[PDB]
């Protein structure tokens, strides 16, 4: 036990990645075997220590360890997994081991590019066990540059526009992060402060609650996109490389929801309960406002980016409406989510490539060439439409039962919000299949030539049904992601004090 | 030691961003023998147009001597007022400094006391005379001595500030 | 009410420095005596 | 620029000992002498009655001057330093003055648009090395 | 009699032999010369080591200083001219110039910058700047055959000298107020005794040497000539001035600020806040639409990074000042490292305007990565030193009390980080057909690659490794 897991989870796989460095053997091929090989060993390491080293029956930290690093500003290696964390912890290193095998057919520099794969895989990982609070902070901005260097140097068209949108706005966000660390952490310091875990019992007086709250709100708004910071996804989806893309739209988004339940339903609750209705509100009208946006684009890129944005309303509904469940429905979704999106970007990417045509108003029969891409991409249109059976359904079910049973509400908008977000079962499916016919239904000319257009061979393949399995195995019998005894100790705080 | 008018409490709060609550003193104010000090001083701890003391300091930390505060408008101790006008004369020496907590308008020579109030942590029977006295403290010596204790620079101010969140008045 | 309004606005945040760094770029440019013009200027009501 | 606004105690001494020129008075001797070199004290001075007009503890660090080579009232220089027949403050030592007018800026003030001190003045002192 | 100007007494023994060599040697001089001034340079710090954790005893009848504080900056710009000497030895090589009194200027100029360290004699303090100004109108336009070098001469010693003019004019309103005094401590006594303190006047005497003290380490208002001089002058002088010349600033603006200025607070806090506000804005700006390699430099990395430095010197009770001796350290490295690259990429191509930066990764990638990272930390990311100096100068400066210096501060990085990105955007491309004819003649390849990459890991090892730095920097007090 005291043999450090986290510590070697976290510095195995940019450590191994730095020897892709100073290796001086062939252009591409090596380099994908001696990254995957780790990728794979780190993966197992992961569910190694999950299985035999975990309980789920304890709402406390596992596997926690610390030291000193700076030792002015109290700040050390402090790093603990605990039940909210593992699902995306085993998600991560899932969907990035996937995406690193997705990346295969690269030569353009593929020494570079798989050694920040791997940083990037380091960065989330490091993050989503972090224990103490400025850690979490490096954790967190220490993957804005490799995200910025694979957008500049891999996919679309106008890549830069679009990469610098995205580190500007992303290392903007952080400031207000960077300002609430500030605040609480002189806030006594000699009262540990920089302890994540020991900050549960801090009774901050009023007027400061709320500007921490909103610090760390702002930052976590900017991440997670929410309806008026939301203009720069669109942009750094629609010309991300596919391989990024699956591993950014699965990922990276879900940490500002992550970060969103760790610090501020768990620390800041009188400035979190008298702030939830408003977040309820914004994600309600955000689940309509995005797909109604969506169905207005014209490249389907765009379209998945904004059909991503729009389940990100499910999580934060469910942050908010203070429940067991609502709290509980939110990590089902962002798993739920988290495959989804990265297949169907993914698919939307492999399809594409193909064809060279991103308009779907030119978009021919490619059913006639390509049947196993048109079901694959039928499969998961399905799934995103919350269809029952696949796991994009339960989530979302669990969610509406939340806000239903919720405490802090009384029928008047407990009602008019759960009509407005049920809209969104009427609207996805317009502009989905609105999609599903025009790029894949109706007669084009005569493809009959099998040149720039072939079915995905056996690595594709292999991947789509590697990431649909679990949706099935998730949405027919959701407890393998019911494995949280937190929330029964998360919204134990909140639960009676006044309002 | 005399009757007692009006029960004043103040709050306590260090850390050197904001100050984290750590007690609360609740003081006593004779206003039958120095009327006009007395309600000049339960007047600031409360409103009146502002002049008060919400977010004060104590910038004079003296250990084993005494705690002076009540500068609501420059922090250094050449500030402050009082509202029948800025200064006024003394009112009267009835009351005798005992022991371990007094109140005692901090002068700045005889017949201009203002907002500088001060605290005696420890007996000082030397200062009288010279010095008013309209109260002690009836709960809170702990936190009063806590203060008292505090790390100090040069100039005799607290290295942590030690503000004072609100100030009220809490009747019998 | 979404290109033409909020990213208007984002870019609008990014696209005014592109304005204002080269609009203040062009003022004096040379002309020493400008230079020390400036520096008094700024000296003398600094005064104050 | 005239009188301005202060606060503090004095820790009232025993009865002052004028020794011919000036006022003295003694409250603690503490360590060690000090020679013609730079040290650092902290006063606070009054006027004749009651009024206070500075205070190093006003400032931050209190002020640093020179004991023992002409640079200060003549009358600080001989109760610190040590006048004919007083014995020198010590490192940590407290001491009270009363100083007489010829001892002081005599009788002339130092105008600013306003003289800053009374003409012909007598003034305190409470002067606590360190 | 006395070895506390010993340190600079083996400099002046080293400026002696680099003048006696030329006039006795014939031809042996050229890479002799190189490493003997490096050896007075190693032997003077070597002098210093001797020196730490040491009294605040006064000096030769109490003139300049010898305290830790000041022995910190002291040994701090012979870090700066250790590193820079290998870079302007090839350089001025490569133009046929003599090189010797090059050497001898630079080092008068170490010389001048290690007396203002100390210099608590309020003419001593004047003499220095002097000693530093007078060695630096001929650096800064020692390439007499070009053009741009003699507008950068022009208009580098008229505001040299009307700023100075200034300085020393506050300088006599203070002594004229004092009562006549110069020994910095002795002032607010003095300015006490004559009772003249509170008066105007001191008002005068504080903006009219808090602007001579800005012109010289060029905050935004008065930052006029900085961008000009370092486009004019060769690059190796650009970083000499670059770093010296505000480490020495900042070194006696510190010590002429806080021992005789006690009262005044209040309003030099505000006035130093007014420059610092924007020092961080007007100086990153003009830095976005930049296209010369040197300019932007210029507008960046002295600009603004002038500022940070100066946003605790106004919060400042102590508790600061290891925070401003740590930022030194890391900026002189973050900054040397860039400043070498780019000599080095200059001399090998000779271009200097951004646009030629390009494929530079794919020629030779070793020197591309050493510029990035030091680009990069100077942007101030996690892992890279500039992060952590930025945190702890914030850190530092948001726990005494001033909101509205921090966050304009955390604003205009996120700002700055645009052109470093630029930049570094440029280095990575493969696009053949863009790539102009400079970086595709680069036979690729001693001296300026030892100090890049002994400047470069300097760049990111400190910023995890501030432990001891920090234990190191918290015994100052001055």
């Amino acid at each position: 036990s005291y043999f450090p897991w986290l510590t070697i989870l976290v510095v195995l796989p940019i450590f191994a990645g730095s020897l892709i460095f100073f290796l001086p053997h062939k252009g591409n091929k090596i380099v994908r075997w001696y990254t995957i090989s780790i990728c794979l060993l780190e993966f197992l390491l992961m569910t190694y220590a999950f299985c035999y080293h975990f309980q789920l029956e304890d709402p406390l930290i596992q596997l926690k360890e610390d030291y000193k690093w700076i030792d002015v500003f109290d700040f050390h290696w402090r790093l603990g997994i605990d039940g909210l964390s593992l699902g995306s912890i085993l998600l991560t290193g899932f969907i990035t081991t996937l995406a690193t095998l997705a990346a295969w057919p690269i030569t353009r520099n593929s020494r570079l590019f798989y050694f920040l794969m791997l940083a990037m895989y380091s960065g989330q990982i490091g993050l989503f066990s972090s224990r103490d609070l400025l850690l979490f902070f490096i954790m967190w901005e220490l993957e804005l540059i490799p995200v910025y260097l694979l957008l500049s140097m891999w996919g679309g068209k106008r890549r830069l526009y679009s990469a610098t949108k995205f580190i500007l706005y992303t290392a903007g966000g952080s400031i207000f992060f960077l300002i609430g660390v500030l605040g609480m952490g002189l806030y006594g310091s000699n009262e540990p402060g920089l302890d994540l875990e020991r900050l549960i019992n801090q009774s901050y007086p009023a007027t400061l609650e709320i500007l921490l709250y909103f610090g760390f709100l702002i930052a976590y708004a900017v991440k997670l996109p929410i309806i008026p910071l939301h203009t720069w996804l669109p942009d750094t989806h629609g010309e991300a490389h596919y391989s990024t893309c699956m591993l950014l739209a699965g990922i990276l988004l879900k940490m500002g929801a992550y970060g969103l339940i760790r610090i501020n339903m768990e620390l800041l609750p009188h400035a979190h309960y008298l702030f939830s209705p408003w977040l309820v509100i914004i994600g309600a009208i955000q689940i309509i406002y995005a797909a109604s946006t969506s169905l207005g684009q014209r490249n389907f890129k765009k379209r998945i980016a904004y059909s991503s944005v729009s389940h990100m309303g499910f999580i934060i509904i469910g942050i908010g409406s203070i429940t067991n469940i609502g709290l509980n429905g939110a990590i089902l979704q962002i798993l739920s989510h988290g495959f989804i999106g990265a297949t169907l970007f993914f698919l939307a990417g492999t399809a594409s490539d193909r064809m060279r045509l991103v308009y779907l108003e030119e978009l021919g029969g490619i059913s006639i060439p390509m049947p196993k891409i048109f079901t694959m991409f039928s499969s998961f249109s399905m799934a995103s439409l919350a269809l029952p059976g696949m796991s994009g359904f339960v989530a979302e079910l669990v969610v509406f039962f939340g806000l239903i049973t919720s405490p802090k509400f009384l029928l008047m908008p407990k009602a008019l919000i759960t009509f407005v977000m049920a809209i969104g079962m009427i609207l996805t499916p317009i502009y989905l299949l609105s999609m599903l016919r025009q790029m894949f239904y109706g007669y084009k000319l005569f493809n009959v030539p099998n040149a720039n257009f072939v079915d995905s061979g056996p690595r594709e393949l292999f991947i789509l049904i590697c990431i649909f399995l679990p949706v099935i195995g998730i949405g027919i019998y959701p407890d393998f992601v019911l494995s949280l005894s937190v929330d029964r100790v998360e919204a134990l705080l909140s639960n009676y004090y006044p309002k | 030691q005399s009757k007692v008018t009006n029960k004043v409490y103040f709050d306590i709060n260090i850390g050197n961003p904001v100050g984290k609550n750590v007690g609360r003193i609740v003081i006593g104010l004779y206003g039958d023998d120095v009327p006009q000090t007395v309600e000049n001083f339960r007047a600031l701890c409360t409103g009146e147009k502002g002049f008060g003391y919400k977010g004060s300091s104590f910038h004079r930390v003296i250990k084993d001597f005494m705690i002076q505060g009540g500068d609501f408008d420059k922090g250094n101790g050449t500030g402050g007022k009082s509202i029948y006008g800025r200064t006024f004369k003394d009112e009267n020496f009835q009351l005798v400094h005992t022991g371990p907590g007094v109140l005692s308008m901090a002068n700045a020579g005889p017949n201009t006391n203002g907002s500088q109030f001060f605290i005696c942590t420890v007996k000082t029977p030397w200062l009288d005379g010279r010095h008013v006295v309209f109260g002690q403290v009836l709960e809170g010596m702990d936190i009063v001595r806590m203060i008292e204790s505090s790390e100090t620079d040069r100039g005799d101010r607290p290295k942590k500030k030690v503000v004072i969140s609100e100030c009220g008045e809490l009747p019998v | 009410f979404d290109k033409g309004v909020i990213d208007g606005i984002t870019n609008g945040v990014g696209l005014a420095s592109f304005c204002i760094g080269e609009e203040i770029k062009y003022v004096g440019g040379g002309r020493i005596s400008s230079y020390l013009f400036f520096f008094l200027c700024y000296v003398s009501v600094f005064l104050f | 620029a005239r009188a301005a606004l202060e606060l503090h105690r004095s820790l009232c001494p025993l009865l002052v000992s004028p020794r011919e020129l000036e006022f003295l008075q003694v409250r603690d001797p503490s360590f060690c002498s000090v020679s013609m070199v730079v040290t650092q004290i902290h006063y606070t001075a009054r006027f004749p009655d009651g009024t206070v007009f500075d205070s190093s503890y006003k400032r931050g660090r209190p002020l640093t001057m020179r004991i023992g080579a002409g640079k200060i009232l003549r009358g600080l220089q001989q109760g610190i330093g040590g006048g004919g027949g007083v014995t020198p403050m010590l490192v940590g030592g407290k001491r009270k003055l009363m100083i007489p007018p010829i001892l002081a800026y005599g009788p002339e003030p130092a105008g600013c648009f306003s003289e800053a001190v009374f003409a012909q003045a007598e003034m305190n002192f409470c002067a606590l090395a360190a | 009699n006395g070895s506390f100007i010993f340190p600079e007494c083996i400099l002046i023994f080293g400026l002696i032999l680099l003048l006696m060599i030329d006039s006795t040697s014939d031809q042996k001089d050229r890479p002799w010369f190189y490493f003997i001034s490096s050896t007075s340079l190693v032997i003077s710090i070597t002098a210093l080591l001797f020196r730490w954790r040491e009294e605040p005893i006064i000096s030769f009848s109490g003139n300049f200083q010898t305290n830790n504080f000041n022995e910190i900056f002291q040994f701090l710009i012979l870090l700066c001219s250790t590193l820079c000497i290998p870079l302007s030895v090839e350089y001025i090589e490569c133009t046929e110039m003599a090189i010797t009194e090059f050497l001898l200027f630079v080092l008068t100029a170490t010389l001048g910058g290690m007396f203002l360290c100390g210099a608590n004699d309020l003419i001593t303090i004047f003499v220095a700047p002097e000693c530093f100004s007078l060695c630096s109108y001929l650096l800064s336009g020692y390439t007499k055959r070009d053009l741009r070098s003699n507008e950068a001469t022009m208009k580098y010693l008229l505001m040299g000298g009307a700023s100075s003019s200034i300085l020393v004019h506050g300088f006599s309103w203070l002594y004229g107020s004092s009562g006549g005094e110069i020994e910095l401590q002795e002032i607010v006594n003095g300015l006490i005794n004559t009772q003249m303190y509170n008066s105007p006047g001191i008002s005068i005497a504080l903006i009219s040497i808090t602007v001579g003290l800005g012109f010289k380490l060029s905050p935004a208002p008065f930052h006029q000539w900085t961008p000009d001089v370092y486009e004019g002058s060769p690059t190796p002088v650009v970083a000499f001035l670059s770093v010296t010349s505000k480490v020495a600033a900042s070194a006696s603006a510190t010590r002429i600020l806080d021992i005789p200025f006690y009262f005044s607070s209040n309003e030099w806090h505000l006035l130093l806040e007014i420059l610092a506000i924007l020092s961080m804005i007007l100086g990153n700006l003009l830095a976005i639409t930049q296209t010369s390699m040197k300019r932007m430099l210029a507008y960046s990395s002295i600009g603004q990074i002038g500022y940070v430095i100066i946003g605790i010197i106004v919060g400042d009770s102590n508790d600061g000042y290891a925070s401003m001796i740590t930022y030194m350290l890391f900026y002189i490295s973050m900054n040397l490292g860039t400043f070498a690259c780019i000599v080095l990429f200059g001399l090998r191509t000779g271009t200097d305007n951004i646009r030629d930066y390009a494929g530079l990764y794919m020629k030779d990638p070793f020197l591309a990565l050493s510029l990035a990272l030091c680009l990069l930390s100077l942007g101030g990311l996690p892992p890279l030193a500039g992060f952590f100096g930025k945190l702890y100068l914030f850190w530092c400066g948001w726990q005494a009390g001033l909101y509205f210096l921090v966050s304009i501060g955390l604003l205009t990085s996120v700002l700055s980080i645009y052109y470093y990105l630029k930049i570094i955007k440029l280095l990575m491309t493969g696009r053949n057909q863009e790539i102009t004819p400079y970086v595709r003649n680069y036979r690729r390849s001693n001296s300026i690659e030892l100090s890049m990459t002994v400047c470069v890991i300097a760049s990111t090892i400190p910023g995890i490794s501030m432990n001891p730095i920090l234990a190191i920097a918290q015994d100052t007090l001055f």
